[PDB]
């Protein structure tokens, strides 16, 4: 009841919600991939680094990947 | 692996290299399969029809699912 | 009622060759008369008339084949759509190319092609550089009726190089062409019949081949593709340059297909004049060498023995100290086999100017004979061997060192029936070759008028005596040379017509350093020398330098002389920089900058030319415009880019001789072929292609 | 015809040109002259250059780098050998 | 170092920078010199996430990463510079507040940031900034502390520069910018100790263009504690003079004898007694900033100046004082 | 304005009407944006007279009334406010090339 | 068709088109002269300039194409009069028939730069205030010559320096045989 | 027509090469010959370290290849020296159309 924001709806639902469809998330929840299947991620943006997403370059990013496509000696 | 350690840094969720190469091989029984993709011909790659003259299984280039003879 | 007609020049500017100029036969191109030499095909009747006839295995440099049907344009007196690949322009002839019928069976064999052709056009490496597309979205029908089961084939293993997807290949021959004909292994087949038509080894056998990597440019369908350029790259993103390539001294022509500040994939285009359409193994997959193991940063030697990434100024005040405080015919300017024209002439004018005269290239042994140009130049044209009755390759293995000049002498023995002479150690060739003997020693039994091949090149109206560079390391080599121009002189090889005496150089600064004058004049040069300067030269026998010798190592990559390298200066690639290059039959060509120089490498005359204002010598010129016009006053050749400029001295200059040595035969002076150079060496391509033998 | 060349400069370069009307006297100077120079100078770089249309020169090179340029636009054979005792006169 | 552009807003320095003071007057120009020359910088913030915003901006998509820290916590002045070549050093403060010390805001923080940076071993260079004529025996606290920052800096660190700015002037600066709107108090100026102070003012794009500059230098501005002074040895009166020449105003300057000026500036001083509530910034009048105007010493002496740089600060007289134009 | 510039003369003539113009306008725009003390109006003379002589080696008639074209759009944007002030203050050897890049 | 019988045969000097509207490619001195005619004339009656378009085409000599388009609304046709002028050839302007032909003028000259003759107020209309170099040009590159702009210490100013940015990745999709 | 084109002064000294881009040897086929294109050399693109993408400071990076195609040497070489680069053009490479047939596959080598 706080704290809440769009986005939190889950794939499931938000087809349903949104008037896309009329199946509830209910039955699209024996359509959902379960080998790949991912639970959602309220689109943490702002909420502190490392919960924010991150390029590999980004400095900010753990791992931040060189793209100098050389390979120094 | 490591071509898949250039675009995914999570290394937790299991690399799709791993996600294909884990799935078994379909008997088929002719000497060419369809793969059309997942299961509707529309929701899937381009058909690719695959050789299966080899002993090995012969992979789908466009989904990595894999196909033996099953003579 | 006085229109305007588009100009109907040639499809691609081609020059039509007449034999001569009364045989032109005059044929109607869609109602436009066009003259055409006699025994041209309908097809290139056409291309003589603008009109592009589509074409999926009618290959100019290969044979005429029937593999398939694309071409089908009616004449007017034939009750079938003629393929205009095979039909002879009869005179009077009327092709109409565009008439419905043509159209239509253009279209009924697109549709033949597109049938049991797999849809792998988004998987297909070659997806937007392909025949079969840019054919079906031109000329093939816009819709497909076949709703049957393709027919699919396995991959076959053809080595490193070719990824090989059969199931894409519309089995139109071509490759199964190139592999007997032009590339001369004969490896590859037609296995089968009907639509099983399988093409490839028997049995899986690499492509052993060299010059067998150009089956991909020649395949007009993804089927036969680039391994190393797996999938890296697609036909619209790759920017391309038209540089030329320094691997091998023929200096084959080349576009460096480049995304960004990488080079994805090297790929040949059309220079009749030195390489018709292929490039050598070594130089389509050598471009993964210019991003491994690159110098990009000027490391000069600590108190330790690493390495220090230091900065260019102190790199080059370390380099000028150390030059300013040693004698100076102590100093040597050993130049790398990759070295432009124009950093050989900064190096020259540095290393002169420094007091001392021990400037040379990698390649050259002591002693070399740089005063007349036929002495290191293929005289007759590479395309002159076309011309050529006989051929007595001394030593050389043309295979290996300048592959060009070996596919045109294959090319000349299979059009015209050559027959080759081999007087070298045992090698692999294409062709017939006919090995004479292993030493000198049946060098001069040919220059002594007794062997069984002097009478052969004696009647032989133009011979060419080809005679490799890589014999002047030997100690004797006045005496090879002396006996060579016996041979010349006795045969009359060197006529005032054909000139066909002809040495091939392995080393791509070689033909333009030898051309500069940058002679090695002896021995006790790099040795008790102090000021070894290896200017990108990898091949240089580090163990010859003294071990106190201040080696400055201007290289790019560094396989062994970097590590004795008391000071690194990095250079730029073949690639990066703009530099005039000759290659052995003096063309003088002139590379193009495709990518970005890695790091910080600067140009090979730029460094030299500021190492030198850092070390006190003031040098005249400071731009690369200038440094061409010093060129020209030491070498014009090197400036006339774009042109052969012939030697128009015969060897009847050459002063006189010596004795030949009987012991020590002919040695081959190139091993691998795909270690060539450091390019080369440090590729992941090359390394791995020693399974290839 | 010279001798002490290999002793006092460093090398010859001679900018003759293939065929022009021009520059035929210096290429019948080096055809008539370089064999017997070169046997006199066992180890010279005697540069001979071709070209399009470059004028006729005679370069050399002394001790230190320095350069003497001899254009030989008109000179006939004694002429342009008498050029060359020049420049081996003014290196030692 | 591993530079691979042209010039800037796209290319690379190699600088991966974690200017410490980036949020204030100096750091803007500095940010703006390091991330427009095309390098990372790692502004790390203090407090609200709107200090470093005008800093997401004037750096190329990642050029500038504004990160937040703690002053008095390491273990995150170690996350800040993880990944950092070059460690500048601007958190300085001209007033005492409640929380910090001015030991603790001005040297037992450069020392901090010297020892994490001494243990994160790669930072190449480390410029420690300090203003001019702080050295030990300095009446203000502010310079004592300041000159003991840079001993510690040094030890704990050697060849690291040390900047040596007389006080700096620009847009939103803490010189010019409180004498005008105390002008709005009817052009009245107190000028203290009577201008009788010599101190030698610069831009502050030239004090930013001299800290990029030890960095772009070679192994030389290493341990080499510069003086960044500027041209025309200024005195308080005169430099108020030009000011008025900007703002369109006729001056009508007094005379405050050093007593007056510590007298009034007595209050504001008490900061760590008034715990419940903390005090408005001292602008004007600051005991510590009035110790400093007493004694001329903010003058370059035969120390490092910015010839040593290849670099020749700009004038006070037009642009670089034109920010005062806001206020005719 | 139409190219009565069938001939360098008229050309030049309309270059100094140009030169004559700016020349004039000079005090406006020391004026609006505020240079009458950072440059003297030698300076200013002297930084035209250059921009005018820098192209001076125009043998073609109608480049010159397209290069004036352009330098009286220039003026007309800089005396109105249309383009700001901090411009028109600015406005108004191979090794040191080497150390810096490649090109 | 009418227009071409009674239009003098030297206006329509260079070309005349017959398909996908038609058009007189016109010389550049005969233009404004020509678009007198067409307009104030009985049965040829246009009166509305719709627009006035540059194209640049960098092969030929005289590189810009200034298509005049050209309404009828009385006879319901369109006629669409050309011209050629190169860069640095001032061109007649139709503003004083076709009072719209202002600001389109003005973009032809700002896009490509060919300047109008005696048209009022002639201004770069579309590009910058200190734009310098005509953008839809073909030798002008997409991302312009200096044309970033960013916020810095100059305050409340947005610097013009030169441009650097993700590289324009042009595509050679163009496939042989046309 | 190099001041009078808005051109900056720096891409005015720049050296271009007026070439003819060759066949894609891949493809056999002559639809994009015939097209000459100034080559801006513009060979400065490093990597922006953020993300795997390149990223050019050259103005002139793709113009030399994308919508700047002249039609004739003539043309080409009149734009670069128009405009004042210094531009050397490198002729293409065009091939021999050399007589061949079909009856010279089955070719009777004598005995
Ligand atoms: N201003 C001047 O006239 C002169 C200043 N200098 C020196 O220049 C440097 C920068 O000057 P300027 O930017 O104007 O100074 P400011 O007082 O405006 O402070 C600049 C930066 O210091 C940070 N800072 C200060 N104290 C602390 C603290 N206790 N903890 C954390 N961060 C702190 C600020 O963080 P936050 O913004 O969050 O408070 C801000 O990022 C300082 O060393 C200063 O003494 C040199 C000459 C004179
Ligand atoms: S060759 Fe490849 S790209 Fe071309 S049509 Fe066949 S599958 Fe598609
Ligand atoms: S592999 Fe390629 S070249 Fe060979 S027959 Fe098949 S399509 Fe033709
Ligand atoms: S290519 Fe000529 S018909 Fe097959
Ligand atoms: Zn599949």
């Amino acid at each position: 009841k706080d704290r809440y924001n769009a986005s939190q709806v889950p794939a499931e639902w938000h087809g349903w919600l949104h008037f896309i469809t009329d199946h509830t998330g209910d039955e699209l929840l024996s359509l959902k991939p379960k080998r790949y299947g991912l639970e959602h991620k309220e689109n943490f943006s702002g909420e502190g680094d490392a919960y924010i997403y991150h390029s590999k370059g980004h400095t900010l990013n753990p791992g931040q990947k060189n793209w100098t496509r050389y390979q120094s000696w | 692996g490591n071509h898949t350690a250039k675009w995914m840094q999570d290394r937790s969720k299991k690399s799709p290299m791993e996600l294909i190469s884990e799935v078994p091989p379909i008997k088929v029984d002719g000497r060419i399969v369809a793969c059309e993709g997942d299961t509707n011909p529309a929701l899937g790659h381009p058909i690719e029809f695959i050789c299966l003259d080899l002993n090995e299984p012969a992979i789908c280039k466009y989904c990595g699912l894999r196909y033996v003879q099953d003579h | 009622p006085t229109q305007i007609l588009p100009p109907r020049n040639p499809v691609g500017g081609a020059r039509v060759h007449f034999s001569n100029p009364e045989d032109a036969i005059e044929v109607f191109v869609d109602g436009y008369a066009v003259k055409v030499p006699k025994g041209f095909t309908v097809l290139q009747a056409c291309e003589v008339a603008g009109v592009d006839i589509p074409r999926f295995c009618y290959h100019s440099r290969l044979s005429i084949a029937g593999n398939c049907r694309m071409c089908l344009v009616e004449v007017e007196k034939s009750p079938k759509p003629v393929a205009s690949c095979a039909m002879p322009a009869l005179p009077g002839m009327k092709i109409k190319t565009d008439t419905p019928i043509a159209k239509k069976a253009r279209e009924g064999v697109m549709e033949f092609l597109l049938m049991n052709h797999p849809l792998d056009c988004p998987i297909c490496d070659q997806g937007g550089e392909c025949d079969l597309q840019d054919q079906s979205m031109a000329f093939g029908s816009d819709r497909g009726r076949f709703t049957e089961m393709k027919r699919s084939v396995v991959d076959k293993n053809l080595g490193p190089l070719v990824k090989t997807v059969m199931t894409r290949c519309i089995q139109c021959t071509r490759c199964v062409r190139f592999a007997s004909e032009v590339a001369g292994v004969q490896d590859l087949g037609i296995l089968g019949r009907g639509s099983g038509e399988e093409i490839g080894t028997y049995v899986e056998k690499l492509m052993t081949s060299e010059l067998s990597g150009n089956v991909i440019d020649i395949c007009p369908v993804g089927a036969l593709t680039s391994k190393p350029f797996a999938f890296k790259a697609r036909n619209w993103e790759l920017k391309a340059t038209e540089t030329i390539d320094v691997s091998d001294a023929v200096g084959s022509n080349i576009r460096v297909d480049s995304r960004g500040p990488e080079v994805m994939r090297i790929i040949p285009r059309l220079n009749e004049d030195i390489n018709e359409e292929w490039i050598s193994d070594k130089t389509r997959f050598c471009y993964d060498g210019l991003k491994r193991q690159r110098l990009s940063d000027p490391m000069i030697r600590d108190s330790d023995g690493r390495f220090k990434a230091v900065s260019w100024r102190d790199a080059l005040a370390v380099v000028g100290d150390i030059i300013h405080q040693v004698k100076p015919d102590e100093i040597v300017g050993v130049a790398g086999q990759l070295s432009d024209a124009e950093s050989m002439m900064v190096l020259k004018d540095f290393v002169n100017r420094m007091g001392s005269d021990n400037v040379w290239c990698e390649g050259t042994a002591a002693g070399v004979d740089a005063d007349l140009r036929y002495s290191y130049l293929m005289n007759t044209s590479i395309s002159g061997l076309e011309n050529a009755d006989l051929f007595l390759l001394i030593g050389t293995q043309p295979r290996v060192e300048a592959a060009m000049v070996n596919a045109r002498i294959c090319k000349t023995v299979r059009a015209s029936n050559a027959k080759v002479g081999y007087v070298g150690p045992p090698a692999e060739f294409n062709y017939d070759c006919k090995h004479l003997g292993t030493g000198p020693d049946t060098l001069k039994e040919i220059a002594e008028g007794r062997h069984p091949f002097c009478t052969a090149l004696k009647n032989a109206k133009n011979p060419a005596i080809i005679v490799g560079a890589g014999l002047f390391n030997r100690t004797d080599k006045n005496a090879i040379l002396s006996s060579v121009e016996s041979i010349a002189q006795a045969n009359n090889v060197v006529r005032p017509d054909w000139n066909g005496l002809n040495f091939l150089l392995q080393y791509a600064a070689q033909a333009a350093a030898l051309d500069l004058g940058l002679i090695q004049q002896s021995a006790k040069a790099l040795e008790s020398a102090k000021f070894v300067y290896l200017m990108g030269a990898d091949d240089v026998n580090v163990d010859k330098i003294p071990k106190d010798a201040f080696v400055v190592y201007q290289g790019h990559h560094g396989d062994k002389a970097v590590y004795r390298a008391n000071v690194i200066l990095p250079a730029s690639a073949f690639t990066e920089k703009e530099g005039t290059y000759e290659n052995t039959e003096g063309f003088t060509q002139q590379t193009v900058p495709a990518v970005p120089t890695v790091g910080d490498a600067r140009d090979d005359w730029k460094i030299v030319r500021a190492l030198s204002e850092v070390s006190g010598v003031k040098l005249p010129y400071n731009s690369i415009e200038g440094v061409r016009s010093r060129i020209k006053s030491v070498a014009p050749n090197l400036v006339h880019t774009d042109e052969r400029e012939p030697a128009a001295f015969g060897p009847s200059l050459k002063p006189e001789c010596k004795e030949a040595m009987s012991t020590t035969p002919f040695q081959t002076v190139v091993e691998n072929f795909y270690m060539t150079n450091s390019i080369t060496r440090a590729s992941k391509i090359m390394a791995q292609c020693s399974a290839v033998l | 015809w010279r001798g002490s060349i290999s002793k006092s400069m460093k090398e010859l370069r001679i900018l003759l040109c293939q065929s022009s009307p021009a520059s035929a006297p210096t290429r019948t100077f080096v055809e008539k002259n370089y064999k017997d120079l070169k046997s006199l100078n066992p180890k010279l770089p005697i540069l001979i250059r071709e070209c399009s249309g470059v004028q006729p020169q005679m370069w050399a090179r002394y001790d230190m780098g320095v350069e003497r340029c001899v254009n030989l636009d008109g000179l006939t054979e004694p002429q342009i050998l008498k050029a060359l005792e020049n420049l081996v006169k003014s290196g030692a | 170092l591993a530079r691979k552009g042209t010039g800037g807003r796209s290319s690379v320095s190699g600088i991966v920078a974690t200017v410490f003071g980036a949020t204030g007057f100096l750091g803007r120009y500095l940010v703006q010199q390091l991330a427009k020359m095309g390098s990372q910088v790692l502004v790390p913030f203090r407090g609200s996430e709107d200090s470093p915003r005008h800093l997401k901006l004037m750096g190329d998509l990642g050029q500038v990463v504004p990160m937040k820290f703690d002053p008095r916590d390491e273990d995150s002045i170690k996350a800040v510079m993880a990944k950092a070549n070059v460690v500048i050093n601007l958190i300085g403060r001209e007033y005492e507040t409640r929380n910090f010390s001015f030991e603790d805001a001005n040297h037992h923080i450069a020392e901090k940031l010297a020892l994490v940076a001494k243990e994160h071993g790669g930072i190449m260079r480390y410029i420690q900034v300090s203003c001019l004529g702080a050295s030990v025996s300095s009446p203000s606290r502010m310079l004592r502390a300041k000159a003991a920052a840079e001993e510690a800096v040094l030890n704990a660190l050697p060849e690291a520069t040390i900047m040596r700015p007389a006080t700096m002037i620009g847009t939103e600066d803490r010189i010019l910018n409180p004498w005008s709107m105390f002008v709005k108090k009817y052009g009245f100026l107190p000028l203290i100790g009577g201008g009788t102070t010599k101190f030698q003012p610069v831009y502050v794009v030239d004090v930013a263009a001299a800290i990029v500059a030890a960095l772009k230098d070679d192994g030389s501005s290493m341990g080499k504690t510069y003086e960044l002074g500027g041209p025309d040895v200024f005195t308080t009166h005169e430099l108020a003079e030009i000011m008025y020449d900007m703002i369109r105003e006729w001056p009508r300057y007094v005379k405050l004898p050093f007593p007056i000026a510590k007298a009034m500036a007595a209050p504001r001083d008490f900061m760590v007694n008034k715990v419940p509530f903390p005090l408005p910034s001292p602008q004007i009048f600051n005991l510590d900033q009035i110790n400093a105007l007493t004694t001329d010493t903010l003058v370059s002496d035969n120390a490092l100046k910015f010839q040593d740089l290849d670099l020749v600060p700009h004038k006070l007289k037009g642009y670089p004082v034109e920010f005062l134009i806001q206020y005719r | 304005v139409p190219p009565n510039s069938a001939n360098l003369t008229e050309a030049r003539r309309r270059v100094f009407d140009f030169f004559r113009a700016a020349c004039r306008s000079i005090p406006t725009i020391m004026d609006i944006y505020n240079l009458q003390d950072v440059v003297a109006p030698s300076q200013l003379r002297y930084a035209i007279s250059a921009q005018i002589r820098n192209n001076a080696h125009i043998t073609d008639p109608k480049v010159i009334d397209l290069l004036i074209f352009k330098g009286m759009e220039e003026l007309t944007d800089i005396v109105d406010h249309a383009k700001q002030r901090h411009h028109i203050i600015g406005q108004y050897d191979f090794l040191k090339n080497f150390y810096t890049s490649n090109y | 068709k009418y227009s071409w019988e009674t239009l003098p045969k030297k206006w329509v000097k260079k070309m005349e088109r017959s398909e996908h509207g038609n058009r007189f490619d016109t010389n550049t001195d005969y233009l404004f002269q020509l678009l007198c005619f067409l307009k104030l004339h009985t049965y040829t009656r246009v009166q509305v300039l719709i627009d006035i378009c540059g194209v640049d085409y960098p092969s030929r000599k005289r590189r810009f194409e200034v298509v005049y388009n050209l309404l009828s609304t009385r006879y319901n046709s369109r006629i669409r009069v050309q011209t050629s002028a190169d860069e640095v050839t001032r061109i007649s302007s139709v503003v004083s028939l076709f009072p719209s032909a202002g600001w389109w003028e003005r973009e032809v000259w700002d896009m490509f730069g060919v300047s109008f003759i005696n048209h009022p107020d002639l201004r770069r209309i579309l590009t910058d205030y200190g734009f310098e170099g005509h953008p839809l040009r073909k030798d002008f590159p997409l991302s312009g010559y200096v044309q970033v702009r960013y916020d810095d210490p100059e305050k409340r100013v947005v610097s013009e320096p030169i441009e650097m940015t993700q590289e324009f990745r042009y595509f050679d999709f163009a496939s042989p045989w046309e | 027509i190099g001041k009078v084109s808005g051109i900056p002064e720096e891409h005015l000294s720049r050296k271009v090469i007026i070439y003819s881009p060759a066949r894609t040897a891949t493809q056999s086929g002559s639809g994009k010959l015939g097209k000459w294109k100034i080559n801006f050399v513009s060979t400065l693109k490093w990597e922006n370290p953020l993300m795997g993408w390149t990223s050019t400071g050259d103005p002139y990076a793709n113009v030399g290849d994308s919508a700047l195609a002249f039609d004739s040497e003539e043309a080409a070489k009149s734009f670069a020296e128009r405009h004042g680069w210094d531009y050397k053009v490198k002729k293409p490479n065009t091939p021999l159309l050399k007589v061949k047939s079909y009856s010279d596959n089955f070719k009777w080598k004598g005995n």
